[PDB]
């Protein structure tokens, strides 16, 4: 969808390994704010959105 | 109430050591009050600010 219309999907019950993401040399741009692209995977979310 | 003067002396003390705990758990203008949970979430280079 475009920006006026942008979707949110509320996922929970979900197991999340963001290594994959990151190491997938494919995003140019990985600005992570707030908490850093490593070391995420000792985390657990409340719940996220996308 | 007879011993005013030691209860109150008591009662400053308690206060001081309650606001000590409690600007313990002051947030300063950062993402937390906490460092465990800092470090945990970011990285030092970016986490030391």
């Amino acid at each position: 969808a475009s920006v006026y219309a942008w979707n949110r999907k509320r996922i929970s019950n979900c197991v999340a390994d963001y290594s994959v993401l990151y190491n997938s040399a494919s995003f140019s741009t990985f600005k992570c704010y707030g908490v850093s692209p490593t070391k995420l995977n000792d985390l657990c979310f409340t719940n996220v959105y996308a | 109430s007879a011993l005013g003067k030691l209860q109150d002396v008591v009662n400053q003390n308690a206060q001081a050591l309650n606001t000590l705990v409690k600007q313990l758990s002051s947030n300063f203008g950062a993402i937390s009050s906490v460092l465990n949970d800092i470090l945990s979430r970011l990285d030092p280079p970016e986490a030391e600010v």
